[PDB]
C-alpha cells in the first residue's frame, strides 16, 4: 500500500544546487521519523542526516555538517532536502525511506535520484573503430567493435547497421577517467569469414548531439589476414 | 567505527553459507542488528530485522544469530537458489552521536557456468584515430565465468602500469562477462616503444600477444 | 413461492415467501480521550539514585502506559530487548513491571545482560534467564560533571554469596581471604565490601555517568492492571453498522437526536430494557440507536393460469434501504400506481389493493 516517489533533479554542477523533495503518501505521515541514506556507485550505503517529527531536531553527520540543510513540513506531508556548495565526493544516489522507530530499520525505501557532478558539458564526440589486424584475425576469439570517448551524458546505445548486421553484441558500460572523460566501447563476434567481404560500419545513437557519422574501418587484409 | 564485511563469496546450490559482520568498538548486544538486500537496479529492501525474530513475507529460510564473542553477527542464509543471488548489507546503531553506521556489502552469487579459459585477444590501434596523436589499447577478453579479472600490461621491455584502469564487465546472455582494460598511452612518445604485450593470469594460461604501434 | 407452497400452480392472493435482513457493512470503534497517563517521566530525568546495590523499586498500578515515547526518542543509547518486540507493546497487557534503576559507568553496560554475566552476576543486581524486558541505559554526562569525584554510589564487590534475581546485595561482611576474621578495619587479610567511585569528567570516556533504568515484565494470574492505549475509528452516521463502543457492543444505525443526558449519564435504555441511545466517548453528542430494517417478503401473484409475472412486497421497509412506490405497509416493487379506484381483489394493507388489469401489468 505504501508507495513512495521522489524526484527534482537530473543534473547538478559545482556551486549551483537544488532541493530534493520526497512526496509522502499512502501511510500516515505524522508519527514516523525520516532520514536520508545515499549510495555511491561501486560502494555501500552512507547515512546522510536525520529529521524529527515536524521541527524538533535536525541531526547531521560530521561529514556534511555545515553545507546541507534538511527540512520537513508536517502540514503538507512532504520532505525537503536542500543542498548548497556541492563538493566533488557528493556524487551518489540518494534514497528516501521512513523510519518505523528510532531503534529500528526502514520499512519502505524510495526510488533513487541520479545526482552526479561532472564537468565537460555536452559537446561533439567522435567514434573510432578497432580494426583487428595484428593478432586478432586468427589468434583467439575474432571480434571487433567501436569506441566512443569524451561524451558527457550516457544515452548511447551502440548498434550495428540499425539492426542489419547483428550477430551477438555484448555492450559494457563506460567509466569516468578523471572528471568528465567517459570511454565507451562495444564488441561483436565474427565467425572470421567476412573480414574482407563486407566492410563494417558502426553507428552511434547519441541523443543530445548527432553522432550519425559512421567512420570507415580499414581492415589490413594484406598484413595478416 | 566501521562495520567489517567480506567483499565477495560464491558457491553452488546446496548447504548454507553465513555472512559475518564484525564490529570495531562497543558491544554487539547493546543494539539491534538489521540486514538489508539491494537488488541490482532497484531500491533496497529489509529482509531480517531483530535477528532473534523474523518478519512476515520473507521465507523462514533466511535466518540469523548473534555472536557476542568478539562483537560480531551472522546471517545464515539457507536455501541458496537463483532468486536469492543478490547483494546484502550490514547495519547496527552504534554511534552515540546520532549516527547510523552501515556495512560494506557482499557479492553472494551461485555456480552455474562451467570453467573455461579466457582467450587472449589484443586489438592494435588504427590509422583514422591516429590523425596527430590519438589511440587506445583494447585487450578485451571473453569466455570466463569468474568476474575477478586479473590482467597485466608490458610494452615488451617493461611492465608499464602508469594510469592503469580496467573496464567494468556486463552480464552477457548466458551469464558471462566482458571485462576489459584501458591503459594510458603516450601521445607524443610513440617511438619509445615499438611493441605492446598484454599478459593475463586470470586462472589459466599466460600467453602474451604483441602488436605494432603505427606500422 | 412455488418452493414454499410445494406446488406448481398457485392461485390469486398474497403469500409469505421468506424474511430478508440487511447485514452490517463496516464496524466503528470509539474510545474516549487517553487520560490518566502513567508517570514514566519522573523515572528517567529526576533526582540521583540511592546506590548501585541499593537500587529502588517502583511498582506499577492501574494507569495508561504509553510506549510511543520510549523507542521514539534519541536521548538514550541502548535499547536492546530480549524478546519483547516493542513494535507490538501497544497491544500487549502486563501485570508486573519492574522499574529497577541504578548508576553504572560506560564499561559496565556490557556486563549487565542475561547473555553476558560476570562482575554483575553475583556482586550487584542480577538478571534472570527469561528477562522479558528491555535495558534502558543512556549517557548521563550532561550535568553529572562535578569536581572532586563524589563517590556516593559505592557498589559492593567481592561477595561470596551469589545474588538472587531481582534482589539487592546488602551484606556488611568484610572480605576474608581464608583466615581468622579480623572483626575490625582491614586487619588480618580483611577488606571492607565497598568500592570507590569518582569517575570525574577528566578521567576517561569509559568512566562516565551512565545511569541505567532496567525495565522488565512478568505475567501472573492477576488481571491486567497496566497496559497501553487503544485506537479509535472515524464516526459514521446513517448506515447499518456494528458499533464497538467502550461499554456497548451491537449492531444498528447511529444517527443524531435531540435528547439531553445528564453529565454522569452515559447509556440509554427504553421501557422494554433495550439499548436505544449512546453518548459519544470522544466528543459530547448523544447518538441515537435504531435497529436496522428487517421484515418478511411477500409476493402478489394473479395466478399461474392467467400470467406468470409477480411482484414483491418488502413489508415495513423504506424504499431507500432496499415501479417502486412507497405504501403504508412497505414498498411494492413491480407495480404502477393508478388513480382510478376499483374493487379490492388482492389485499395488501391500509386500503391499497392490487389487481391484474390493463399492456397487462400489476396495478396498485
Ligand atoms: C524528561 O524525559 C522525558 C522523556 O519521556 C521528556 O519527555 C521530558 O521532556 C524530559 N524533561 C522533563 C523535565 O520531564
Ligand atoms: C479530547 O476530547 C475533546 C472533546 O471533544 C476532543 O475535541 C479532542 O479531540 C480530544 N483529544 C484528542 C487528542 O482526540
Ligand atoms: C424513507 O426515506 C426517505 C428518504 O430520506 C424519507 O424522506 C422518508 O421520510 C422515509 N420514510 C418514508 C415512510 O418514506
Amino acid at each position: 500500500e505504501v508507495q513512495l516517489v521522489q524526484s527534482g533533479g537530473g543534473l547538478v554542477q559545482p556551486g549551483g544546487s537544488l532541493r530534493l523533495s520526497c512526496a509522502a503518501s499512502g501511510f500516515t505521515f505524522s508519527s514516523y521519523w525520516m532520514s536520508w541514506v545515499r549510495q555511491a556507485p561501486g560502494k555501500g550505503l552512507e547515512w546522510v542526516a536525520n529529521i524529527n517529527q515536524d521541527g524538533g531536531e535536525k541531526y547531521y553527520v560530521d561529514s556534511v555538517k555545515g553545507r546541507f540543510t534538511i527540512s520537513r513540513d508536517n502540514a503538507k506531508n512532504s520532505l525537503f532536502l536542500q543542498m548548497n556548495s556541492v563538493r566533488a565526493e557528493d556524487t551518489a544516489v540518494y534514497f528516501c525511506a521512513r523510519v518505523w522507530y528510532y531503534y529500528g530499520p526502514r520499512d519502505y525505501w524510495g526510488q533513487g535520484t541520479l545526482v552526479t557532478v561532472s564537468s565537460a558539458s555536452t559537446k561533439g564526440p567522435s567514434v573510432f573503430p578497432l580494426a583487428p589486424s595484428s593478432k586478432s584475425t586468427s589468434g583467439g576469439t575474432a571480434a571487433l567493435g567501436c569506441l566512443v570517448k569524451d561524451y558527457f551524458p550516457e544515452p548511447v546505445t551502440v548498434s550495428w547497421n540499425s539492426g542489419a548486421l547483428t550477430s551477438g553484441v555484448h555492450t559494457f558500460p563506460a567509466v569516468l577517467q578523471s572528471s568528465g572523460l567517459y570511454s565507451l566501447s562495444s564488441v561483436v563476434t565474427v565467425p572470421s569469414s567476412s573480414l574482407g567481404t563486407q566492410t563494417y560500419i558502426c553507428n552511434v545513437n547519441h541523443k543530445p548531439s548527432n553522432t550519425k557519422v559512421d567512420k570507415r574501418v580499414e581492415p589490413k587484409s594484406c598484413d595478416k589476414t | 567505527i566501521v562495520m567489517t564485511q567480506p567483499h565477495s563469496v560464491s558457491e553452488s546450490p546446496g548447504k548454507t553459507v553465513t555472512i559475518s559482520c564484525t564490529r570495531s568498538s562497543g558491544s554487539i548486544a547493546s543494539n539491534y542488528v538489521q540486514w538489508y538486500q539491494q537488488r541490482p537496479g532497484s531500491s533496497p529492501t529489509t529482509v531480517i530485522y531483530e535477528d532473534n525474530q523474523r518478519p512476515s513475507g520473507v521465507p523462514d529460510r533466511f535466518s540469523g544469530s548473534i555472536d557476542s564473542s568478539s562483537n560480531s553477527a551472522s546471517l545464515t542464509i539457507s536455501g541458496l537458489k537463483t532468486e536469492d543471488e543478490a547483494d546484502y548489507y550490514c547495519q547496527s546503531y552504534d554511534g552515540s552521536n546520532h549516527n547510523v553506521v552501515f556495512g560494506g556489502g557482499t557479492e553472494l552469487t551461485v555456480l552455474s557456468q562451467p570453467k573455461a579459459a579466457p582467450s587472449v585477444t589484443l586489438f592494435p590501434p588504427s590509422s583514422e584515430e591516429l590523425q596527430a596523436n590519438k589511440a587506445t589499447l583494447v585487450c578485451l577478453i571473453s569466455d570466463f565465468y569468474p568476474g575477478a579479472v586479473t590482467v597485466a600490461w608490458k610494452a615488451d621491455s617493461s611492465p608499464v602500469k602508469a594510469g592503469v584502469e580496467t573496464t567494468t564487465p556486463s552480464k552477457q546472455s548466458n551469464n558471462k562477462y566482458a571485462a576489459s582494460s584501458y591503459l594510458s598511452l603516450t601521445p607524443e612518445q610513440w617511438k619509445s616503444h615499438r611493441s605492446y604485450s598484454c599478459q593475463v593470469t586470470h586462472e589459466g594460461s599466460t600467453v602474451e600477444k604483441t602488436v605494432a604501434p603505427t606500422e | 413461492t412455488k418452493c414454499t407452497l410445494k406446488s406448481f400452480t398457485v392461485e390469486k392472493g398474497i403469500y409469505q415467501t421468506s424474511n430478508f435482513r440487511v447485514q452490517p457493512t463496516e464496524s466503528i470503534v470509539r474510545f474516549p480521550n487517553i487520560t490518566n497517563l502513567c508517570p514514566f517521566g519522573e523515572v528517567f530525568n529526576a533526582t540521583r539514585f540511592a546506590s548501585v546495590y541499593a537500587w529502588n523499586r517502583k511498582r506499577i498500578s492501574n494507569c495508561v502506559a504509553d510506549y510511543s515515547v520510549l523507542y521514539n526518542s534519541a536521548s538514550f543509547s541502548t535499547f536492546k530487548c530480549y524478546g519483547v518486540s516493542p513494535t507490538k507493546l501497544n497491544d500487549l497487557c502486563f501485570t508486573n513491571v519492574y522499574a529497577d534503576s541504578f548508576v553504572i559507568r560506560g564499561d559496565e553496560v556490557r556486563q549487565i545482560a542475561p547473555g553476558q554475566t560476570g562482575k554483575i552476576a553475583d556482586y550487584n543486581y542480577k538478571l534472570p534467564d527469561d528477562f522479558t524486558g528491555c535495558v534502558i541505559a543512556w549517557n548521563s554526562n550532561n550535568l553529572d560533571s562535578k569536581v572532586g569525584g563524589n563517590y556516593n554510589y559505592l557498589y559492593r564487590l567481592f561477595r561470596k554469596s551469589n545474588l538472587k534475581p531481582f534482589e539487592r546485595d546488602i551484606s556488611t561482611e568484610i572480605y576474608q581471604a581464608g583466615s581468622t576474621p579480623c572483626n575490625g578495619v582491614e586487619g588480618f587479610n580483611c577488606y571492607f565490601p565497598l568500592q570507590s567511585y569518582g569517575f570525574q569528567p577528566t578521567n576517561g570516556v569509559g568512566y562516565q555517568p551512565y545511569r541505567v533504568v532496567v525495565l522488565s515484565f512478568e505475567l501472573l494470574h492477576a488481571p491486567a492492571t497496566v497496559c497501553g492505549p487503544k485506537k479509535s475509528t472515524n464516526l459514521v452516521k446513517n448506515k447499518c453498522v456494528n458499533f464497538n463502543f467502550n461499554g456497548l457492543t451491537g449492531t444498528g444505525v447511529l444517527t443524531e437526536s435531540n435528547k439531553k443526558f445528564l453529565p454522569f449519564q452515559q447509556f440509554g435504555r427504553d421501557i422494554a430494557d433495550t439499548t436505544d441511545a449512546v453518548r459519544d466517548p470522544q466528543t459530547l453528542e448523544i447518538l441515537d440507536i435504531t435497529p436496522c430494517s428487517f421484515g418478511g417478503v411477500s409476493v402478489i401473484t394473479p395466478g399461474t393460469n392467467t400470467s406468470n409475472q409477480v411482484a414483491v412486497l418488502y413489508q415495513g421497509v423504506n424504499c431507500t434501504e432496499v415501479n417502486v412506490f412507497q405504501t403504508r405497509a412497505g414498498c411494492l416493487i413491480g407495480a404502477e400506481h393508478v388513480n382510478n379506484s376499483y374493487e379490492c381483489d388482492i389485499p395488501i394493507g391500509a386500503g391499497i389493493c392490487a389487481s391484474y388489469q390493463t399492456s397487462q401489468s400489476i396495478i396498485a
